[PDB]
């Protein structure tokens, strides 16, 4: 939870400084930022943030559906999509805001590879700011980051959700620095730099008033080897987008079904769970006792925190049927079991969550034919009627 | 068994690789904050290693005690490694399993449970601390004046030893605990809850040891701890944390919100054992309801319950009501008086029977509602704790080498009767009750009943008791304590400065007329109490807001209270507020 302070009117010097903002940077991720050239004119922008007015057309502060509002700016240079209200502080700062993202380039890639390569990964300068107000706070769901690069002015708006990088403790720690630039950084960053950085979120905080500056890599700038079939520009346009936007671009080939966005990563680590409970209690020396489904949501619920209804289990069930038997006890309550009497090994159990993953690969490669997963809704298992 | 060495040289392959977010290695972190805040309590999450290898996690759930000889020493050699000489202050650094999955119940402690890991839910009580307990012992046989010695646990008194070496006597032998083993203490006895307790049946308690996690508890609230079975030893302790809404339940509780204004159908749902009358029930639904609690920057907290106080003459009910609202609603702890429940609200240092010592408990519902019977019958400890639990919402220990200052937020409801049997109502509620006014202030909701000599109570009271004794439209108890969970664990109504102003023209008026006719004032602490009904009424109604009309109810709440607890004389009063009526 190490917060270093240094000025940087110092990391000017370029002979002391970089390797103490790079060392945070792949440890303690966001990094504190203080007497930036800018003194006045950052606090001037928190009266023309209150406009509202403007529509998405990829611009337009933007609520997605209620109490957030992201108010993005598309740049002026970009062609043919533009919406002009005012903005003169938001251009103003955006021009010299140009020079801390361009000067916190040279000094974080100095350390690494070379300072030389950032130029042309800054040239487009075609990023959006982003000014978001929340109303009169749990409007910020978990999330991360869209540019490589996010530089924000925060009053504290800033706490850890779950997650392994800065502060190892893994508690949820909100910070409140008087005078204070943090610098988050992005999902697409750490692949260019192969997994040095990372995300934080925002949290219930008194204050809603959040400004948020995020500086875009041009369209045509591939990301190291790897990412000559992804760009940039893809994967980042993939990323962000809008509700709105969301609903226009990836429109093309139907199917509100969106379970790509939504139910894939959630539903496969119900099955790392649902393993470990059923060897929890069936697995044991002592006294018997059947695998029920009340004493298994629950511990389920523990595991991911949020609730769990009984359904996911019958989805679970759905793609991987031979494990898990139906059959209701007479009671009203639905036990399941394993075929294996000599209980699930530990490579056993690798092998159990090998072949759900392959199995969920299968499925999706077998429904994605029709038309990245296509349409499915996950259907739950016909539960096993009580006969007459 | 050699096994061992082939689990160490796997987990210290892993708490070197486990990167979950962003590639980053979380335990190089975790290590360098208890390196550097010399803790010695490692934190590990059950589902990490679980997705890693199973068969630790099964061998932890089986054998947690051979388990607990391998985590301790990879531990300390992956401090030694990563901090030079830490084995000089620290010799041995404990870890904490987290993230039990099957949490058990109290009641589902079997004997096939032994030997294992356990995550139970409770509330802790009976606080002995920091002393030397025992495992080994000696003894000291006087005629021969020797020596000998065995083991003795944490659950037997003491082994008896009467058999010499070659004394062959019976004589008296005295216990020598000074060639003995080291000692750790945190006697606590846990207990079932009583939010989830199945109806008929009654709460267990076990006895749990504390080893290495002393004094970080809080004794009164629920706290969840995972440890072995065998006495349950605890491992980890955690102060966070069936009878619960669910998804399909939600949905209905906002369309029964939502049509033919259910907050009367509360008040009549409230009391089917007699017919009643609205004045106490009004007073009780929105006490049990409660508000909400606001800060500003950090200070000024306003208290969010609704403490009420009940009078009238002894023959009415006043202790069925109380007794009803202890089955239906959550964490609800009826006491009284002395200590008819042996257990109270007041912090004490006493000394104990069954081992007869001296120790100290701060007694006892912190979200709960606590209910008090027979409110004039108490003594000065007793009064001066609930009027500091009234006045402020925390508890101080200060005694028995501790000091701690714990959280009080509790609702308040107080039934007593008058000096005399009959009510007096030729004279003022100060000179009628033996309380002043300071305790009184604190409740802010004062509901009197009296008697009634026509025949329309005649009519209705006899009639409904003997159809109680003959026998052997309204919202169902059941769907009602569950309404009671989810509204007050999910929404927070505020208020908005659009017409809110009008109250503050109403209350000029009715602060006024208090002086020239009264002789009791109204204060700001009415204002606050009518926020706080309408709050609460708009709680019931599940509404985004406080609506224009919940004041007219709050404010006929503190009419009929206020101006119902002082003389007849205050009559004019009576038609003075019938034009807000």
């Amino acid at each position: 939870l190490r917060v270093p302070v240094i000025d940087l009117n110092r990391v000017s010097d370029e002979e002391q400084l970089l390797p103490v903002v790079r060392a945070i940077l792949l440890q303690h991720d966001t990094f504190l930022l203080k007497n930036y050239a800018n003194k006045a004119v950052l606090d001037a922008l928190l009266a023309g943030l209150t406009t509202k007015d403007l529509p998405d057309t990829s611009q337009g502060f933007d609520a997605n559906f209620v109490w957030l509002e992201q108010y993005i700016f598309d740049t002026d240079p970009q062609l043919r999509f533009d919406r002009k209200c005012r903005n003169e502080s938001l251009c103003s700062i955006y021009s010299r805001l140009f020079k801390l993202g361009l000067f916190f380039a040279q000094l974080c890639v100095k350390s690494v590879v070379s300072s030389a390569e950032l130029q042309d990964c800054i040239s487009t300068s075609h990023y959006a700011t982003k000014l978001t107000r929340y109303f009169n706070e749990r409007d910020y769901v978990t999330f991360l980051p869209t540019g490589v690069l996010t530089i924000f002015p925060c009053a504290k708006a800033i706490r850890y959700k779950p997650s392994t990088m800065a502060t190892t403790d893994n508690s949820w720690v909100s910070i409140d620095e008087p005078d204070c630039l943090l610098f988050h950084t992005g999902t697409l960053l750490a692949r260019w730099s192969q997994g040095m950085h990372t995300t934080s979120p925002l949290q219930i905080d008194p204050r809603a008033n959040i400004v948020s500056l995020t500086i875009w890599p041009p369209l045509t700038t591939p990301i190291s080897s790897k990412g000559e079939g992804t760009i940039a520009n893809h994967l980042l346009e993939q990323q962000i987008k809008a509700f709105p936007k969301v609903a226009q671009q990836y429109y093309p080939r139907e199917l509100s079904i969106l379970r790509l966005q939504d139910a894939m990563k959630f539903v496969k680590e119900l099955f790392t769970v649902c393993e470990t409970v059923l060897s929890l209690n069936a697995l044991s020396r002592s006294t018997g006792v059947p695998p029920e489904l009340h004493v298994l949501l629950p511990q389920i619920s523990s595991m991911m925190k949020r609730k769990i209804v009984q359904d996911d289990i019958l989805k679970l069930l759905t793609i991987w049927s031979d494990a898990y038997v139906v059959e209701l006890n007479s009671r009203g309550e639905l036990t399941m079991n394993l075929p294996k009497r000599d209980n699930l090994t530990t490579l056993t159990n690798k092998s159990r969550t090998l072949a759900f993953v392959e199995r969920a690969e299968s499925w999706y490669q077998q429904v994605i034919a029709s038309k990245r997963r296509s349409s499915s809704n996950s259907k739950t298992v016909l539960s096993s009627k009580v006969q007459t | 068994p050699n096994v061992s060495r082939t689990i160490a040289r796997e987990l210290k392959s892993f708490l070197l690789e486990y990167t979950d977010e962003t590639g980053r290695s979380v335990y190089g972190a975790r290590i360098r904050t208890l390196g550097e805040m010399n803790s010695e309590s490692l934190e590990v999450n059950y589902r990490h290693l679980a997705e890693s290898k199973a068969i630790l996690a099964l061998f932890l759930a089986k054998c947690p005690e051979e388990m607990l000889k391998i985590f301790d020493l990879v531990a300390m050699e992956a401090t030694e490694l990563h901090y030079p000489d830490y084995a000089r202050i620290h010799s041995e650094i404990h870890v904490r399993i987290s993230d039990f999955p099957t949490i058990y119940s109290l009641r589902e402690l079997r004997e096939s449970n032994l030997s294992s890991l356990v995550r139970v839910t409770g509330v802790v009580t009976r606080r002995t601390g920091v002393f030397p307990q025992l495992k080994y012992v000696k003894f000291n046989c006087l005629k021969c004046g020797s020596i000998l010695g065995p083991f003795f646990q944490d659950s037997n008194e003491e082994i008896r030893i009467s058999f010499c070496t070659n004394c062959k006597s019976k004589g008296p032998f005295r216990v020598n605990g000074e060639k003995t083993v080291y000692r750790n203490y945190q006697r606590v006895t846990l207990q079932e809850a009583p939010g989830t307790v199945p109806p008929g049946r009654l709460p267990r308690h076990r006895e749990v040891i504390l080893l290495a996690l002393v004094d970080v508890s809080k004794p009164g609230e629920e706290v969840e701890v995972t440890g072995i079975y065998k006495i349950i030893e605890a491992n980890s302790i955690k102060r966070r944390e069936v009878f619960s809404w669910t998804e399909e339940e939600e949905r209905e509780f906002r369309k029964i919100s939502r049509d033919r204004g259910i907050i009367d159908k509360i008040i009549s749902s409230m009391a089917p054992s007699i017919y009643g009358h609205r004045d106490i029930k009004t007073a009780v639904a929105c006490s049990l309801f409660g508000g909400v609690p606001k800060n500003v920057n950090g200070k000024h907290s306003i208290r969010g319950d609704i403490n009420v106080l009940l009078l009238g003459d002894p023959g009415t009910a006043k202790s069925q009501i109380l007794k009803y609202v202890e089955k239906t609603a959550h964490r609800a702890v009826f006491a009284t008086g002395q200590g008819a429940s042996a257990v109270g609200l007041t912090a004490s240092v006493r000394k104990d029977p069954i081992t007869k010592e001296w120790t100290l408990e701060g007694g006892a519902a912190d979200k709960g509602v606590c209910l008090i019977d027979e409110f004039d019958k108490m003594n000065d400890q007793d009064r001066t704790s609930i009027h500091e639990a009234m006045e402020q919402q925390s508890i101080s220990i200060s005694k028995a080498g501790i000091v701690t200052t714990l959280q009080a937020r509790c609702s308040i409801i107080a039934a007593a009767n008058p000096n005399g049997g009959r009510y007096n109502s030729t004279l003022p509620l100060a000179q009628n009750v033996s309380l002043t006014e300071p305790i009184l202030s604190r409740f802010d909701i004062l509901c009197v009943v009296r008697d009634l000599v026509d025949e329309e109570a005649d009519e209705r009271l006899a009639t409904f008791v003997v159809d109680s004794h003959v026998r052997s439209s309204p919202i169902p108890q059941e769907l009602l304590m569950k309404y009671i969970h989810y509204a007050r664990t999910k929404i927070y109504p505020k208020l908005h400065q659009m017409d809110m102003d009008k109250v503050s023209r109403v209350y000029a008026d009715l602060r006024r007329e208090s002086i020239s006719t009264g002789s009791f004032p109204i204060t700001v602490r009415h204002l606050e109490s009518i926020l706080r009904i309408a709050e609460s009424f708009a709680k019931m109604r599940l509404s985004e807001f406080v609506s224009s009309y919940d004041l007219d109810r709050a404010i006929k709440v503190v009419v009929d209270s206020f101006v119902d607890a002082q003389k007849v004389s205050v009559r004019r009063q009576l038609r003075r507020s019938f034009a807000i009526y």
